[PDB]
């Protein structure tokens, strides 16, 4: 029991990871939006366009990131 | 007047379109650029009234689909009336209706599921059904399983004949819009054919 | 009503759902089939499933009239 | 006067880094000969990018020739 | 036709059917056969 | 009030001064491109911030683009 | 033993849970009569029960305190057949199947409409590169070496 729920506890580690880099290193920009630095940290969004920008800046990161911390330490 | 008008041969029964995914959609049509266009091909597939602005063909459309719902529910009856009759304790049931509980599926014993058949009484074991349907058929009168049998073939032989009719009522014989908009007729038939009779 | 298929759907879904909310009422207290009433599984499935099926037949009735709309 | 660019049919790499087919290559398509367009090569792509445009305008200087 | 019958038996979810069906066939019989095993003994 | 500003990637097709909902932009005389036109943005008091000037743009990256900012009556697009 | 385990063929936990398990099979065979189809069917369960007990016996399986087997994956060449042996199916499988999906991905992207081969498959030209995924170790090793698996970073993009 112990093995199995310390290997949880690493999957939880890992994909909180995943998400807080691929926020920051992403902040300056993307494929998707490849002038992301000057509209600052937080903003809404860049509109409907070009197949829709729902949650696509860093601050969105960091917000779904903030989920998968409280499910790990549960 | 109240007339039955149709049209004769309007659409030609081939494979060709079914060699041909979005075929109905003329920005479908082309293929995949993106996996987005999968998507679509499943959502678009019944809004008729997008693939064009012709009322009639939206109508014949709309009857040939009715045609089918109606034979895949007369497969589902068939389906239930079959396992009544050849995997149940109905008749068991009959004689101890307080103290035996209904069941009318059955596993195969792989990989430890026989566990599921469980001791439901009458020397049967499987799993315990909560649909109601020994209720109902014994409201029916019915007492053996050779009448369930009689209805599940019956069952079948009517599935096949609304798919036959969906084709036929489709790509044969094709009502015109004059016989969709008789709505005193169709309500004189509905109210007293259909739910009278 | 009589050149919009639209209109139709949404005034029929919504008599529909709201006449299979009146069946799952009526049909625990005034139990039709015999042995019924004492199989309370049967009686609360019987009751919970055609809820359901009116609350989502209802709702497809708003859907239907916002695209008459 | 010579015709300025590459010839029609050349394959040619994209070096605009905002682009969608940076560092990807494509087709020339024409070249305008008016010396006031600022970016006068057309170039034709296989692949769609996220607003479902396959065409783009560029400069002599964010093109080079692939051999 | 045979072509256009044979090219719609290749459309990527009749095939998908077609394929996992067989597989789990497979599967299943081969449970039938050597039942509850944790490990690989032969060798 | 937002900003709205022109790049000179614009190809003159036109077809942000048709999208606009509330009258931002227009087209004015130019000798860049082979159309022999451009967009300008003379009245971005009025803007709303829909951005579906953006939405209209076929060059890659955009054209015209728009930078949200201070909140006023006309850009909250209160009638009360 | 290993971790301070016991094998499960001297294990009196595992003996009690064997016969806890064919007692209550017992009990429910006892309910019906000899001949009949139920009876039949507890019998080939309790037969497959004591079966299986007795190979994990004698495979040379561990049990812990609880009476159960536990499984051992460190290396230890006493119980390859729990991990190391499988492990190797499960690569060589899963090699096969990548190397002929990247294969056909390659053989097909020469035409004039590469995607409309994805949603519908040529079956003419996947049935000849179905069975190369035989020796795939092979064919992936000297493609490595060749310089022809990898593409070059200069070359990414769209
Ligand atoms: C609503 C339709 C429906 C559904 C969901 C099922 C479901 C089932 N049927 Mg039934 N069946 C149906 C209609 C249906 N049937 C009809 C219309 C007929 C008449 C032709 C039959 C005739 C039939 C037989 C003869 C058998 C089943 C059996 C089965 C079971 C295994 C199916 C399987 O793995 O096939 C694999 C392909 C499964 C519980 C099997 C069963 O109960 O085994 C114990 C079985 O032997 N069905
Ligand atoms: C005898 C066979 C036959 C043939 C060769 C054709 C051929 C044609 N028909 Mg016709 N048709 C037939 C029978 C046939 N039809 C029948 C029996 C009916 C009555 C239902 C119709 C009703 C009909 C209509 C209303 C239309 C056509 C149309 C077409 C064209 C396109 C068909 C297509 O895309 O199919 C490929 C599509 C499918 C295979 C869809 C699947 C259909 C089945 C019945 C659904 C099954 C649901 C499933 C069980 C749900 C559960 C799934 C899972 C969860 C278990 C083509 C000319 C269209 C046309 O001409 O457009 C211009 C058109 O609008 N047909
Ligand atoms: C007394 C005559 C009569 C009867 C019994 C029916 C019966 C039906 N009609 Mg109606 N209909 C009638 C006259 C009649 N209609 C007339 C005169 C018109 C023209 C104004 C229409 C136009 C019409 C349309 C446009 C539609 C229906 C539909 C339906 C079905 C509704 C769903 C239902 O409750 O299924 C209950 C199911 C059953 C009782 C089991 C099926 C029993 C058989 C198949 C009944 C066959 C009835 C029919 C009149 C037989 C004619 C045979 C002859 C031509 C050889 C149902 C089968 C809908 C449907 O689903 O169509 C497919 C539909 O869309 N009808
Ligand atoms: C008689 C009933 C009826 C009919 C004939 C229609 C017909 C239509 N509806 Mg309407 N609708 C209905 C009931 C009905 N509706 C109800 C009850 C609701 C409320 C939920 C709605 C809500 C609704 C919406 C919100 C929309 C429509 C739309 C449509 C159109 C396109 C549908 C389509 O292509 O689906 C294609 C079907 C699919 C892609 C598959 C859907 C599968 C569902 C979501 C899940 C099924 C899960 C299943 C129960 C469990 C499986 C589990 C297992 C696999 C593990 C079409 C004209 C759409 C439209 O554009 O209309 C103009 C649209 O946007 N309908
Ligand atoms: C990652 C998750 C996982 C894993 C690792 C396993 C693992 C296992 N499960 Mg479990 N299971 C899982 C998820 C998982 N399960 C899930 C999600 C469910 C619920 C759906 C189940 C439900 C379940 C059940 C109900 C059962 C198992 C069983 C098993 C065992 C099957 C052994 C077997 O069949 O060997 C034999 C199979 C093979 C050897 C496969 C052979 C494949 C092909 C044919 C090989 C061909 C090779 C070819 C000849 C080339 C080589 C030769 C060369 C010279 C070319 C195994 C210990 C069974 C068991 O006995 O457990 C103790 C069992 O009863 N599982
Ligand atoms: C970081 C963890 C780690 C790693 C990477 C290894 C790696 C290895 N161990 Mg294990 N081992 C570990 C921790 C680890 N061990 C610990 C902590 C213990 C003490 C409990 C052991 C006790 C142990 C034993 C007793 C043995 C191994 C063996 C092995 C080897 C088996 C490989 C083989 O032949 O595959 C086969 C692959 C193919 C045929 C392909 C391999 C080098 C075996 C060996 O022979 O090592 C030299 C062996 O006998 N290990
Ligand atoms: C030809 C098939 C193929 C191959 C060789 C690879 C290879 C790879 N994938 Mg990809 N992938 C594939 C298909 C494939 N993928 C598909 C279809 C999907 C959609 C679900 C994905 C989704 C996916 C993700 C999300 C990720 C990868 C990743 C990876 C890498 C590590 C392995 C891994 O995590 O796999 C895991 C992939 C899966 C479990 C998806 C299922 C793969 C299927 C079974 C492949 C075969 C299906 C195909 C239809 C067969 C055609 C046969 C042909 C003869 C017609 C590796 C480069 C990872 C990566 O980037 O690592 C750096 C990663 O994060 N893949
Ligand atoms: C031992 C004997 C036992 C009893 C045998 C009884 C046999 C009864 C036969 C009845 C008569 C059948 C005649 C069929 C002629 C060919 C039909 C045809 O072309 O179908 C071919 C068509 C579709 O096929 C399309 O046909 C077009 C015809 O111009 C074009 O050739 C298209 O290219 C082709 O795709 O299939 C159907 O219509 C099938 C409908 C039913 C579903 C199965
Ligand atoms: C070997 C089978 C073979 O090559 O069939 C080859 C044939 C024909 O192959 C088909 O031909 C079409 C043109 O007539 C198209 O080219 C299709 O893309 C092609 O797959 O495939 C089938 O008949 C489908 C069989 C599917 C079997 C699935 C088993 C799981
Ligand atoms: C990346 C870094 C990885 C480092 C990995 C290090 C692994 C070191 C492994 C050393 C293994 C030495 O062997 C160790 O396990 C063997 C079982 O597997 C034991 O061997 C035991 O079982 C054998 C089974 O055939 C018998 O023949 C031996 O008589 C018995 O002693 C050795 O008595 C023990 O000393
Ligand atoms: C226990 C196991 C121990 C294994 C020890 C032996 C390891 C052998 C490693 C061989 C690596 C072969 O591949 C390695 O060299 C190739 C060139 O030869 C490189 O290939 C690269 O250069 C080639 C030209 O030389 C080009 O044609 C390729 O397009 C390019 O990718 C691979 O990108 C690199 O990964």
């Amino acid at each position: 029991g112990d093995f199995l729920v310390h290997h949880a506890i690493a999957l939880g580690l890992h994909t909180t990871t995943l998400i807080l880099v691929k926020g920051a290193l992403d902040a300056r920009g993307s494929k998707l939006m490849p002038d992301k630095k000057d509209f600052g940290y937080s903003f809404p969004c860049d509109g409907p366009g070009r197949g829709g920008t729902c949650d696509i800046s860093a601050w969105d990161a960091f917000y779904l990131a903030v989920f998968w911390m409280l499910n790990t330490i549960g | 007047e109240v007339k039955i008008v149709v049209d004769r041969d309007p659409v030609k029964t081939s494979f060709e379109e079914w060699a041909r995914p979005g075929h109905f959609s003329r920005t479908l049509a082309k293929g995949p650029d993106t996996t987005t266009w999968i998507w679509n091909l499943h959502a678009d597939a019944h809004d008729f009234d997008s693939h064009t602005g012709d009322l009639e063909e939206i109508s014949r459309k709309v009857f040939s689909a009715h045609f089918g719902q109606l034979s895949i529910i007369f497969l589902w009856l068939s389906g239930m009336y079959f396992h009544g009759a050849r995997f149940s304790n109905y008749e068991a049931w009959l004689s101890d209706p307080t103290h035996i509980g209904p069941s009318a599926q059955v596993v195969w014993p792989i990989v430890g599921q026989e566990i599921l058949n469980g001791d439901v009484g009458g020397g049967f074991r499987g799993i315990q059904i909560t649909s109601g349907f020994f209720q109902l058929w014994r409201a029916s009168g019915i007492t053996s399983e050779l009448q369930l049998y009689c209805t599940a073939i019956g069952a079948l032989i009517f599935a096949a004949l609304m798919l036959f009719a969906g084709w036929f009522h489709y790509h044969k014989a094709a009502p015109k819009l004059a016989w969709f908009q008789d709505v005193e007729s169709m309500l004189n038939h509905h109210l007293a054919g259909l739910l009278g009779l | 009503l009589t050149t919009s298929w639209h209109a139709q759907l949404s005034l029929n879904l919504a008599m529909l759902g709201s006449t299979t909310i009146v069946v799952a009422h009526h049909m625990y207290s005034m139990p039709p089939y015999p042995y019924l009433a004492t199989d309370y599984g049967t009686q609360l499935s019987l009751f919970t499933h055609h809820m359901w099926i009116g609350g989502f037949l209802i709702v497809g009735a708003a859907a239907h009239a916002a695209i008459f709309m | 006067p010579p015709p300025i660019g590459p010839k029609r049919g050349t394959k040619v790499k994209i070096l605009r880094r905002e682009s969608y087919w940076y560092n990807g290559t494509g087709s020339v398509v024409t070249v305008d000969q008016d010396p006031n367009t600022r970016y006068p090569v057309v170039v034709r792509f296989a692949k769609v990018n996220y607003a479902g445009v396959s065409t783009n305008n560029y400069a002599l200087d964010e093109i080079k020739e692939v051999v | 036709s045979m072509r256009d019958i044979k090219t719609y038996l290749s459309v990527a979810p009749v095939l998908s059917t077609l394929w996992f069906g067989a597989l789990a066939g497979l599967l299943i019989e081969i449970n039938r056969l050597f039942p509850d095993a944790l490990s690989f003994p032969f060798f | 009030s937002h900003s709205v500003k022109i790049y000179d990637t614009c190809i003159g097709c036109t077809q942000c001064v048709r999208a606009c909902p509330t009258d931002v932009l227009e087209m004015i005389p130019w000798d860049g491109c082979k159309a022999k036109q451009i967009a300008s943005a003379p009245r971005t008091e009025d803007c709303v911030g829909c951005k579906r000037c953006e939405s209209a743009c076929p060059t890659d990256f955009l054209s015209v683009r728009v930078y949200l900012g201070p909140e006023t009556t006309r850009s909250m697009a209160l009638s009360y | 033993d290993i971790a301070g385990l016991t094998p499960c063929k001297d294990s009196k936990a595992f003996a009690k849970r064997e016969k806890q398990s064919v007692k209550k099979l017992t009990s429910s065979l006892k309910k019906y009569a000899p001949d009949s189809a139920p009876a039949l069917a507890i019998q080939a369960t309790i037969d497959k029960t004591k079966r299986r007990f007795e190979n994990y016996g004698k495979f040379g399986l561990l049990c812990g305190s609880d009476g159960l087997p536990h499984l051992i994956v460190s290396g230890d060449q006493r119980h390859w057949g729990e991990f190391i042996t499988p492990g190797v199916l499960f690569l060589y499988i899963a090699g096969w199947i990548g190397w002929v999906g990247r294969s056909y991905l390659i053989a097909v992207s020469g035409e004039k409409k590469p995607a409309m081969r994805e949603i519908i498959i040529d079956v003419e030209l996947a049935s000849k590169i179905i069975p190369r995924g035989f020796i795939w170790p092979v064919a992936a090793y000297r493609e490595w070496i060749n310089g022809d698996l990898v593409v070059d970073d200069a070359d990414i993009g769209y």
